[PDB]
């Protein structure tokens, strides 16, 4: 057994490395310290961290949104510290309950929601500059930045794009643990069972697919950690027996294989497609489809089952039935 | 037929059972005793789905469904067309799953690598058993399992979740969902990082393992490490079903109400009620 | 009237469904499956045009590699069948076949980002050390699979780029040499390093380094592959069936 | 935190849809015992004699009965409504024709309401029916009533805590939560859906594509309606002690026929009945009840599903007194 795959038996210590970026070396802040127990399953050095304008703007915009959310939650329990700590999972900030269309809703009925979402949008955009500029500063490709952008795009879809396309701020996601959970069921009921949205199934396949891939890939590199398989950058430019045995494991199992580089393109593509599929589904929702189940019924795809208990006519359809 | 670096690895040995009898290749596929048994259960399983589907009202792939028995049949035998076909296909499915896993152990031993992949493959096989065997046994009938159909089994997942009012509040569900999100997030981070180092754009130099840890120490203040992200990613992915297995097996055998009300252990503590 | 309705019984959500399948299969079959073919191709016994990397410390590489030399395999086919297994004609650990195989990596030293040798023993990396609380293996016996003491640990080789020990160096008993062993093949106890991959006598034929205080990418491959070949070849029983 | 096995499970849909009830035996046992307290029918009495419209002085509903038949109902009503206070809960002891006590004038309207349910709402109560006990359970204040705002506890025979009191504003969310099966839905489905007939419980379209003229801007209903419907469906599910697969195939909540159970249609008549009882019988009673019975908006106590069901899909597990008291309905 390779005990190194479970934990680091002998941890090494040394002088902390600093790779210079094109800018912002002076904006790295913090004295690094070393956790023994964190070092058993990862690197022991915590910190330092880079600040920068975009990272600072992210904290300011984001703390503004969070402060707006928590204050409104504290008012829902009338500023009782006990109940707030008690009912915290149930408190929330909601979008407008009445139908004002696209008009900016009142503060007591969705105005605070729209304003926290604005600051959250500014916080996400600031953080993407950081994720993108840090890669350019270190001479790296923007592979993470563009995966991040697809997640930000999906948040914009359920946040403001779909509400604008249908023309109502009432369709947006509330802030809160249970309240944002409750939105999921109301958004599926309203639009005819999301199980019958094909992009729903696409986003589910890719989300499951990221679980399959990281389980197979993570385990594969652990199985070839005896040959330095984790040193993947140099395994790409100079193939070793670690990724030769890894490719042949999968070639001898499923009849084909990838490379140590391309398996990352699969994983980066599957994660990306979770958001791309989910975004297209929200954009089509409500705008061109009103009931995904009947949409599948229209195209003949819906499954049907025999009656177990006897069929039940709609009583509203009966003669003389009340309204 | 062979990869340019394949021939030196094509030796005998590493088998669990069979010896040299099944130790050979068919094209790129390795066989072994468990490759034979895998094809046995797959052929038997695909046959049973074919004969049962012909008895049904449709050949539409989205409309075909092979369902378990009524609740009243319990854990006993069921008529072939009233749940029996489902019973046999389930047995074939498990055989093909376990054979596929043990086949992977043999390929691991011949390559001289660890058994991390077949061990990880036991996680989805275990969760499949929780849905089709373990939870039905606790509930008393096989009819509590899901049907074999492209669009029909979604309706099982749907009605099941609503049987408990709001399945989102299931605490084992929240944990299984949290791992599903973080794993798909981490795979996009990690896959993007390796590609960002090897493809810096234009005609720039390929960066280093020092550049890897420097990026994530800059962004979030910590970098877990090259090998450690592979132990982490396998931990995150495995715990989708490991933690989810709790919430599924508790729904019914250990809890018959709606899952929001389960949270009264906290909300109904007398000193803040 | 309906939003999204088109000619015939067609609608916009219907059209995007075809477009989504076309894009997915286009990326999968025409790009991802061709990036999968940058190593190991063409087959022996659809391909993308070459990819060229600019290396961090001078020079370039273009994949897949075409080596000016190729090795002669000490393997005998077991039968004439196209998919029959091969069989070693000598000692598979020193001939490097099967699980003992290594790749023809560059005979260059793997480098840190600032140009120094990446994998070096602690006698060279004097600014490195073992973390407080972990066992210092230097001075502990190495016990092989047969239970015999194969030698004694003399140093640890650290990765100066990742701060991660990757090998132990031990004096081979009765052989006047030192061999390296990957820490994955070591079970580190408080008083002994347990190694079950090979027997004690098989430590004598561990591939040797050209230099004492550095190692190349191919030497690292050769050393790792020798212990892994022992998982299948250390004893005659390991090549046979488990049951 | 958890309930031991085994569990009682029924099947309400085709095999392999996972439709049906999921019950805990210990809960069902406690409700069966509680509902077994239904006083048995009184013994039959003499059918011949004058009608009390002749015999008595101020009989306005039960006038066709004989004296023996009429005093029988007067005893069952007392058993069902005010058994501890006896006859004098509604009667001046020295003149039984006097309307000097407020429960007298309310009881007559209740005698009319009870006949109305058994005669005009058989699409729901069928041949089981309701008597005074179905709601009162032996007390003049029924245990499970609603006001125009959420109240805790649900059983008004239980002492409320401080935060549970409707005056304590910091506990509103919990008062909303427990009436929607502990969910965080921010809507009171009783005033919205069961106090009157103003709102539409259905929110799902019956078209595959968005219909032009009701799909954009202020033409649209807000998505808040979907939450509120979901809130009524959690309150309905809890008050009957059931889940939705008792009524819907969750494949398509909006579809009837094979997608709905016969109980869903009975539930539809149950909503039209609650509104008729609240609008035409129970709410106007605030002019007859004392101020100590009214809510903070001057409202009289009103009825939802739980008033009769009290956690069971059928009130009293189907126990009936219809054949024993024909004077309660149906009325020819
Ligand atoms: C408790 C949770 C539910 C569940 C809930 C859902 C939901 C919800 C969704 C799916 C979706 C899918 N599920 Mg399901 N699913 C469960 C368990 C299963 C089992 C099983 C052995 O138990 C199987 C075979 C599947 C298979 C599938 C696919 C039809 C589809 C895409 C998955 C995917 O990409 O995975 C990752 C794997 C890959 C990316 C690799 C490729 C896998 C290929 C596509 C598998 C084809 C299987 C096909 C049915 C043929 C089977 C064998 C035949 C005999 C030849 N699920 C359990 C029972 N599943 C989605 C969908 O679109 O369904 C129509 C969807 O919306
Ligand atoms: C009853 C409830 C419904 C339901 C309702 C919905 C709805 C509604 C939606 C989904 C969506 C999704 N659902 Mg569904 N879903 C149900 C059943 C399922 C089942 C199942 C087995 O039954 C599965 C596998 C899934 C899974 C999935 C996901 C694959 C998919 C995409 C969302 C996602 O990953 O978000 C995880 C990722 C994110 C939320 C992105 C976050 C990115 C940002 C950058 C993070 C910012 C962090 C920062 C710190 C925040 C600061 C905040 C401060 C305030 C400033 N659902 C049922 C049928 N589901 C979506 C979809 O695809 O629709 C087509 C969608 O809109
Ligand atoms: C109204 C319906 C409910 C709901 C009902 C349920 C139910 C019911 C269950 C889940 C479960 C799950 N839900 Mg859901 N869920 C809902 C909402 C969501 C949302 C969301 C955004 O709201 C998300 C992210 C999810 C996500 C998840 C998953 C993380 C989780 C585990 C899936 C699983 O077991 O797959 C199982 C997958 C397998 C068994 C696959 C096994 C594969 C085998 C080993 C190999 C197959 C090979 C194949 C046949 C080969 C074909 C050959 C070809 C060549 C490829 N749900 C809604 C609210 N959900 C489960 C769970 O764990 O809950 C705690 C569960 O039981
Ligand atoms: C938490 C960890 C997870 C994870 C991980 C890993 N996943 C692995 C491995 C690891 C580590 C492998 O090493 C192995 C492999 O080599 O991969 C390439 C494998 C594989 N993951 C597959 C599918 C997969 N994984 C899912 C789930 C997760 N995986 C989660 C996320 C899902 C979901 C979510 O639906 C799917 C569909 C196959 C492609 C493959 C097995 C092939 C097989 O065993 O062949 C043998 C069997 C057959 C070829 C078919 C047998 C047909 C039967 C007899 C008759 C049909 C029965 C069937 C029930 C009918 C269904 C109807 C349908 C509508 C309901
Ligand atoms: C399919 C692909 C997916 C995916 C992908 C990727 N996801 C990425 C990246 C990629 C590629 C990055 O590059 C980036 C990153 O850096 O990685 C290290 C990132 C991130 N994914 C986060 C969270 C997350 N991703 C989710 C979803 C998915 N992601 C899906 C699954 C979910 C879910 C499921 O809910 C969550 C919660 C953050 C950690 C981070 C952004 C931080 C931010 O934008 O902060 C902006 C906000 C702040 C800085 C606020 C700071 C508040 C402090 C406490 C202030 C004090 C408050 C005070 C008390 C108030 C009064
Ligand atoms: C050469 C070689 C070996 C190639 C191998 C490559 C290979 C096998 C790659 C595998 C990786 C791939 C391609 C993964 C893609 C699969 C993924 C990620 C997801 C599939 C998910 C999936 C099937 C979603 C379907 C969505 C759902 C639920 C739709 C239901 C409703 C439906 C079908 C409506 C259709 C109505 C319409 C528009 C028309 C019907 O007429
Ligand atoms: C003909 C006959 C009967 C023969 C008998 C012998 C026998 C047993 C034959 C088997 C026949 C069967 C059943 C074949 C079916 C095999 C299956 C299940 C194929 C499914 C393929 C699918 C959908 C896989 C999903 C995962 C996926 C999208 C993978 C694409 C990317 C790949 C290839 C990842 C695998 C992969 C990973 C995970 C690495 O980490 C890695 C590291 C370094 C180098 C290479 C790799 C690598 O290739
Ligand atoms: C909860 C209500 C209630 C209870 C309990 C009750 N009464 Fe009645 N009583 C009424 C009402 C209402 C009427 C008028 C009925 C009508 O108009 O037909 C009435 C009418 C009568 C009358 C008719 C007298 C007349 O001339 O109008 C008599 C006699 C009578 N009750 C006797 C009894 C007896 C005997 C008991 C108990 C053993 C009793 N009451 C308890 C409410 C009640
Ligand atoms: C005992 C009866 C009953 C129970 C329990 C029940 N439902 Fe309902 N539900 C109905 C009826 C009846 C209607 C139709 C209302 C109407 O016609 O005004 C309905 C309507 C709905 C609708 C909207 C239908 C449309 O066309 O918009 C949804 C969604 C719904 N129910 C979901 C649920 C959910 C979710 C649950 C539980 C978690 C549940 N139901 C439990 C009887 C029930
Ligand atoms: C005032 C009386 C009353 C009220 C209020 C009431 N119920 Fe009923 N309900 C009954 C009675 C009595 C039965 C018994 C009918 C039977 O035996 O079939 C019944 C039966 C049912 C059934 C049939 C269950 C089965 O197993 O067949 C359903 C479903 C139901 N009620 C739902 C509701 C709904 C929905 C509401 C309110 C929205 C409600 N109940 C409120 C009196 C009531
Ligand atoms: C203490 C520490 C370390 C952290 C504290 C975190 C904390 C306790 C937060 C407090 C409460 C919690 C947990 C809240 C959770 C909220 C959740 C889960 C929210 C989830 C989803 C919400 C979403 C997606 C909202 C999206 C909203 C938008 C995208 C709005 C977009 C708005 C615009 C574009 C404005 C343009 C229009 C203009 C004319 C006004
Ligand atoms: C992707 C989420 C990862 C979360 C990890 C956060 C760990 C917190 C680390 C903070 C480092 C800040 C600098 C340390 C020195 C303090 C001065
Ligand atoms: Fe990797």
């Amino acid at each position: 057994a390779d005990y190194q795959t479970i934990y680091t038996q002998i941890q090494a210590r040394g002088p902390h490395i600093t790779v210079s970026g094109e800018w912002g070396d002076n904006d790295r802040v913090g004295k690094p310290f070393y956790s023994y127990w964190l070092g058993k399953i990862g690197d022991a050095q915590i910190g330092p961290i880079y600040l920068g304008a975009s990272g600072i703007a992210a904290f300011a915009f984001g703390s503004t949104a969070i402060l707006i959310i928590l204050f409104n939650m504290a008012a829902e329990v009338h500023f009782d510290p006990l109940q707030f700590f008690r009912q915290f999972f149930w408190l929330g900030l909601y979008p407008p309950k009445a139908q004002y269309g696209m008009g900016i809703p009142p503060l007591h009925d969705g105005g605070w929601w729209l304003m926290a979402g604005l600051f959250m949008t500014l916080s996400l955009g600031s953080w993407w500059i950081r994720v993108y500029s840090r890669a350019r500063a270190l001479g790296l490709g923007t592979h993470i930045a563009w995966n991040f952008a697809a997640a930000i795009f999906f948040v914009l879809c359920i946040g403001c794009i779909h509400p604008t396309l249908v023309g109502s701020w009432s369709e947006g996601v509330p802030f809160g643990i249970w309240p944002h959970i409750d939105w999921l069921t109301a958004f599926s009921i309203r639009y005819g069972n999301f199980y019958y949205c094909p992009w729903h199934g696409f986003s589910i396949g890719f989300a499951y697919g990221c679980g399959l891939l990281f389980a197979a890939h993570g385990a594969t590199i652990l199985a070839v950690a005896r040959f330095g398989g984790d040193r993947e950058i140099e395994q790409i430019t100079d193939r070793g027996t670690a990724v030769e045995r890894a490719a042949l494991f999968w070639r001898w199992t499923i009849g084909f294989n990838a490379t140590i580089e391309s398996v990352h393109r699969w994983g980066w593509f599957f994660s990306l497609m979770v958001m791309v599929s989910a975004s297209v589904g929200i954009l089509l929702t409500g705008t061109f489809v009103d009931n995904w189940y009947l949409w599948c019924v229209k195209h003949g795809a819906a499954p049907d089952y025999p009656a177990y208990l006897p069929a039940t006519p709609d009583p509203a359809s009966l003669p003389g039935a009340p309204k | 037929a062979l990869l340019s670096f394949e021939r030196k690895y094509r030796v005998r040995g590493g088998t669990l059972i069979g010896g040299d009898l099944f130790d050979f290749w068919v094209g790129p596929y390795f066989v072994g005793f468990f490759g034979v048994s895998a094809i046995f259960f797959i052929f038997l399983g695909v046959s049973l789905i074919g004969y049962a589907a012909s008895q049904g009202p449709t050949w539409d792939p989205f409309a075909i469904s092979i369902n378990p028995p009524d609740l009243k049949y319990g854990l006993g035998a069921a008529p072939l067309l009233e749940g029996g076909f489902w019973q046999a296909i389930t047995v074939c499915a498990l055989g093909a799953f376990i054979s596929w896993m043990l086949r992977e152990v043999e390929i691991s031993r011949k390559l001289g690598i660890g058994w991390h992949v077949p061990l990880a493959f036991c996680v989805p096989i275990f969760m499949f058993c929780v849905l089709q065997v373990f939870r039905p046994l606790l509930l008393g009938s096989w009819g509590h399992a899901f049907p074999y159909g492209i669009l029909s089994h979604l309706d099982w997942v749907n009605n099941f979740g609503y049987q408990y009012l709001n399945w989102h509040y299931n605490p084992g569900h929240m944990s299984s969902v949290s791992f599903l999100f973080v794993n798909a997030m981490a795979l996009g981070l990690h896959g993007g990082l390796i590609l960002s180092v090897a493809n810096p754009g234009d005609g720039d130099k390929v960066k280093t393992a020092e550049h890897e840890n420097q990026y994530f120490r800059d962004v979030v203040g910590y970098s877990i490490g090259a090998l450690s992200i592979h132990r982490l990613g396998l931990f995150l992915a495995s715990n989708i079903f490991l933690t989810g297995a709790f919430g599924t097996i508790a729904s019914g055998p250990f809890w018959t109400r709606g899952w929001p009300e389960w949270w009264g252990w906290w909300l109904d503590i007398p000193f803040w009620s | 009237m309906y939003h999204g309705a088109l000619a015939q019984h067609l609608d916009i959500a219907q059209l995007v469904w075809y477009a989504q399948w076309l894009v997915i299969w286009t990326v999968v079959l025409l790009y991802l499956r061709r990036e999968d073919r940058r190593e190991g191709y063409p087959l022996v016994e659809e391909l993308p045009y070459p990819k060229t990397f600019v290396l961090p410390h001078g020079g370039t590489v273009t994949v897949p590699r075409r080596r000016p030399e190729t090795r002669e395999l000490k393997l005998a086919q077991t039968d004439g069948f196209e998919g029959a297994p091969l069989q070693p004609t000598g000692n598979p650990l020193v001939d490097a076949v099967g699980p003992a195989s290594y790749a023809e990596r560059a005979e260059v030293v793997d480098a840190t980002v600032d140009g120094k040798a990446k994998i070096v023993p602690l006698r060279v990396a004097t600014d490195f050390s073992i973390a407080e609380g972990d066992v210092d293996p230097r001075g502990l016996p190495v016990v092989a699979a047969d239970g015999v003491e194969a030698g004694t640990v003399t140093d640890l080789w650290v990765d100066r780029s990742e701060h991660y020990f990757r090998y132990l160096e031990l004096s081979v008993a009765g052989s006047a040499r030192t061999a390296l062993i990957p820490l994955g093949f070591c079970d580190v106890k408080k008083d002994k390093i347990v190694v079950t991959s090979i027997l004690s006598e098989q430590f004598a034929n561990v591939p040797r380094l050209q230099s004492r205080d550095q190692i190349t990418l191919r030497e690292e491959d050769k050393v790792s592959a020798y212990y892994a070949g022992g998982l299948l070849y250390a004893t005659p029983e390991r090549a046979e069936s488990l049951l | 935190c958890f309930e031991p096995p085994p569990a009682t499970t029924t099947q309400t849909g085709f095999r392999g849809l996972s439709m049906g009830e999921v019950l805990h035996p210990a809960t069902v046992k406690a409700k069966k015992e509680r509902d077994a307290q239904y006083p048995p029918a009184l013994a039959a009495v003499k059918a011949e004699g004058p009608p009390v419209s002749q015999v008595y002085k101020n009989v306005k509903v039960l006038g066709n009965l004989t004296e023996a038949e009429f005093l029988r109902t007067m005893t069952a009503i007392t058993e069902w409504v005010s058994p501890q206070e006896g006859c004098t809960y509604c009667h001046d002891e020295n003149n039984l024709a006097s309307e000097a006590k407020y429960p007298y004038v309310v009881a007559r309207r209740m005698l009319e309401m009870t006949r109305a349910i058994n005669t005009n709402w058989t699409q729901h109560v069928a041949q089981t029916g309701v008597t005074c006990y179905t709601c009162h359970r032996g007390t003049p204040l029924p245990p499970y009533v609603r006001y125009l705002e959420p109240t805790l506890p649900l059983n008004n025979r239980e002492t409320p805590t401080h935060v549970e009191r409707v005056e304590t504003r910091s506990g509103y969310v919990v008062r909303l939560a427990k009436y929607t099966a502990y969910s965080a839905l921010n809507y009171d489905p009783f005033t919205m859906f069961l106090a009157n007939d103003k709102r539409q419980v259905r929110v799902v379209p019956q078209t595959a594509l968005p219909l032009v003229g009701v799909s954009r801007g202020k033409e649209r209903r807000p998505l808040s309606d979907a939450y509120a419907t979901f809130a009524l469906m959690m309150s309905i599910s809890d008050s009957l002690g059931t889940n939705c697969t008792f009524c819907h195939n969750a494949q398509t909540f909006e579809s009837w026929g094979k997608k709905s159970t016969p109980q869903r249609a009975i539930a539809w008549w149950g909503i039209r009945m609650v509104r008729d009882l609240n609008m035409n019988y129970l709410a106007p009673l605030n002019a007859s009840l004392p101020a100590s019975r009214l809510g903070r908006q001057g409202e009289a106590p009103q009825a939802d599903c739980r008033t009769c069901h009290q956690g069971v899909t059928k009130p009293l597990f189907g126990a009936s007194r219809l054949k024993d008291y024909p004077e309660l309905g149906p009325i020819k």
